[PDB]
């Protein structure tokens, strides 16, 4: 009767809107056309690693498990450990309190063991510096993924350490027109219980793909040695472009697999790099959710941010539907004036919300 | 125009970018390795983009409301 | 005798320093054709029997056969330095051999004859080659102490891998295609494994130098043999030597199993070679 929702598209943004906003929500007909239908073992691990960050949310689950009603509490936060299953690796948990993260009564100090990634989610160093770098241009100031043990595509056993010490009281509010002029592209490339002439058939046959460029490239190695080596080998390999005028940053990342040559993943990455840079304007098209999560709870005012015609696909077209009935905020897209370059800016007047639970 | 067209209850979001022209899986879009790595054997479309207190707290507020009314 | 051949079950081979390619069958055990070719170390079948490709230390190789007459064809000159060792293809068309003048090059059967197709240059003195027994992947082995795994189809140089400190010298390759076995003459195998190349067990027998191994290729168990008079063979699932054998009394200098049932026969300094088989 309250907030109603279909389908398991979006969960996890549906799910934290949920708890940031305050606003009691029901989902239903998580994929209820199955032969194992409702709820899978990684979202109801992830439901109870949001009832042990928060405090007074109460969950309840339909006995079919494909209903979902979700009454919020406070954000305490806190520290915590959490074994994450096998199914999914700790991406797809954390890239969620990193946005929930910084509003709760204490500080974020929480472990992650289990799979450090896999190719459908999010890398560690991938959200480190692709998306703590927006985040201190949002606003926070001290926030690290401390990763003390990697893992494995197939076994994991990795550790990381998702730490935010920044308590802020609201995010400042976001101004991004122009382009921003690419000064450095970096990288790392990371490489678990397997010989270390395999990090350098990456590195040499990236850079030689974006060796004829004017711009300073600089990718590092890294091997890990003894139990930080987690449990089954594994390699991947992650490329930013660092604009450090202003702060932002692009990124693309990948491991590799059975039979994947490093010279073909490097060249894989780079590829997929400059589809991004060359896609995206102002904000990384995997960084567009937290951008505009974080520019809609803004303060009460506008904020503009850039983005091209290419950004504007399903996936932004089901997160301004998930946030107009979550919040009913219209988001007024504008076009820049010069058309060489088709790009919207986009102006989001952010609610007015402070975070409730700091004791002062 | 595309505001009205997001914000349509009834259309679904492929029938409204193919009118105008699944997050879970966070990972961003891409097209064949070998056609994209091929189109970007040379890679210069993209260089177009590669190369007292108190008094300021007020400005800054007031700048703010500023641009704030001059696009409300 | 330098190496052996083994067909299914009916004929063997022994290749020998002097040419006698010797033609043998393990019941009544009187060598068939006897020839004389010249220096050959190393050597194979084609894969229905009475066709034998082979090698030497010149900068030869051969081919010859069973029923007719001795020598049919020999392409000298195909590689200036000495070559090593030779392999047909899962199938039995090409014919891949690796030679110390740094090259691996390729050869078709074609109709009778052989013909070149394609050289490889490596930055090292190859001295061994395995290629796959469903052609997923060939293997060389450089005194550069190093193993290079290159595909069939492209070969794309899939793994460089490295650690035995000293030329390894004998290469085999899992018979379901999922871990290879890489032996070096510092006493220490190592099995391997193959998606990335993590080694698994570097294990150490046979206390002066190991000189050939090669796979049991029904179950993923293996053989290897000595220099000092001692096989062995080993399981590739706790790595314990399961049976030791002590039989000969030289410098075991090759062997090959037979694909019936891993029906092996083991060849020695001592001009001995024998038969082992089940229990």
């Amino acid at each position: 009767k309250y907030t109603t929702f279909q389908g398991s598209q979006n969960f996890r943004l549906r799910i934290v809107l949920a708890t940031l906003s305050g606003k009691p929500i029901k989902i239903e007909k998580i994929r209820s056309g199955d032969l194992n239908p409702g709820l899978k073992d990684y979202e109801v691990s992830f439901l109870r690693l949001i009832e042990s960050v928060t405090n007074g949310s109460v969950i309840e689950i339909s006995y079919t498990g494909t209903t979902v009603i979700y009454r919020p509490g406070i954000i305490v936060g806190g520290a915590s450990t959490h074994i994450c299953p096998s199914s999914k690796p700790v991406g797809y948990f954390v890239e969620p309190m990193l946005y929930l993260a910084p509003f709760s009564k204490k500080k974020f100090s929480i472990l992650f063991k289990g799979i450090t990634a896999s190719h459908n989610d999010a890398g560690i160093e991938a959200i480190k510096w692709g998306l703590m770098p927006v985040m201190e241009k949002f606003g926070v100031r001290e926030c690290a993924l401390h990763t003390l043990k990697r893992g494995s595509p197939p076994l994991g056993g990795g550790e990381v350490h998702l730490v935010v010490d920044s308590l802020i009281a609201q995010p400042i509010t976001m101004h991004e027109i122009d382009r921003p002029i690419i000064s450095s592209i970096t990288g790392v490339a990371y490489s678990t219980r397997v010989s270390p002439s395999l990090v350098n058939r990456m590195i040499d046959g990236a850079k030689k793909v974006l060796k004829n460029l004017q711009c300073e490239v600089n990718i590092t190695a890294d091997v890990w040695r003894g139990e930080n080596s987690g449990k089954s080998p594994g390699w991947g390999i992650t490329l930013v472009a660092q604009s450090k005028q202003k702060g932002w940053s692009y990124f693309a990342e990948d491991i590799g697999d059975a039979g994947s040559i490093p010279e073909e993943l490097g060249e894989k990455v780079a590829c997929q790099l400059l589809e991004e840079i060359s896609k995206s304007a102002a904000v990384g098209r995997n960084q567009l959710p937290l951008a505009i999560v974080y520019m809609v709870i803004g303060k009460e005012d506008i904020g503009r941010l850039r983005i091209n015609k290419e950004q504007i696909d399903e996936r932004f077209i089901i997160l301004l539907r998930d946030i107009k009935k979550i919040f009913n905020t219209e988001v007024f897209l504008k076009p820049v004036d010069e058309a060489d370059n088709e790009d919207m800016i986009a102006t989001i007047k952010g609610i007015g919300f402070t975070n409730t639970s700091k004791k002062i | 125009n595309i505001g009205k067209l997001i914000y349509m209850d009834n259309i679904s979001p492929e029938e409204c970018i193919r009118r105008w022209r699944d997050l879970e899986k966070f990972v961003p879009y891409f097209d064949t390795f070998e056609k994209l790595a091929k189109k970007w054997k040379s890679v210069d479309a993209i260089k177009e983009r590669f190369l007292t207190w108190y008094e300021l707290q007020k400005a800054k507020i007031s700048k703010q409301l500023e641009i704030n009314n001059i696009e409300y | 005798v330098r190496s052996i051949d083994i067909s299914d079950d009916n004929k063997l081979l022994a290749t020998a320093s002097n040419g006698s390619l010797k033609i043998w069958n393990i019941k009544t055990h009187k060598c068939i054709r006897t020839f004389e070719c010249g220096y050959a170390l190393t050597c194979k079948f084609l894969p229905g029997g009475l066709l034998v490709i082979l090698g030497t230390r010149n900068g030869e190789l051969q081919l010859f056969d069973l029923a007719s007459s001795s020598l049919l064809d020999t392409i000298e000159d195909a590689h200036d330095a000495a070559i090593w060792s030779l392999d047909l293809t899962s199938d039995g068309k090409r014919l891949v051999t690796g030679s110390a003048d740094k090259t691996v090059k390729f050869w078709d059967f074609k109709v009778l004859k052989l013909h070149h197709d394609t050289t490889l240059e490596l930055t090292d003195d190859i001295l061994c080659v395995r290629v796959s027994p469903d052609d997923r992947y060939l293997a060389i082995s450089l005194l550069d102490n190093t193993v290079k795994v290159f595909f069939l189809d492209s070969m794309k140089f899939y793994l460089s891998l490295y650690g035995h400190k000293l030329p390894v010298l004998s290469i085999d390759i899992s018979f379901d295609s999922k871990m290879i076995i890489t032996s070096s003459a510092d006493k220490n195998i190592k099995i391997w494994g193959l998606d990335f190349g993590d080694c698994h067990k570097s294990l150490f027998a046979h206390q002066d130098s190991i000189m050939n191994v090669k796979f049991l290729p029904q179950s993923h168990n293996f053989f290897s043999c000595s220099k000092d008079a001692v096989v062995k063979y080993w399981d590739g699932e706790k790595f314990e030597c399961i049976q030791k054998l002590y039989a000969h009394q030289s410098e075991v200098w090759a062997l090959a199993v037979a694909t019936d049932g891993g029906f092996v026969v083991s060849s020695s300094h001592d001009h001995s070679i024998r038969i082992w088989e089940e229990t």
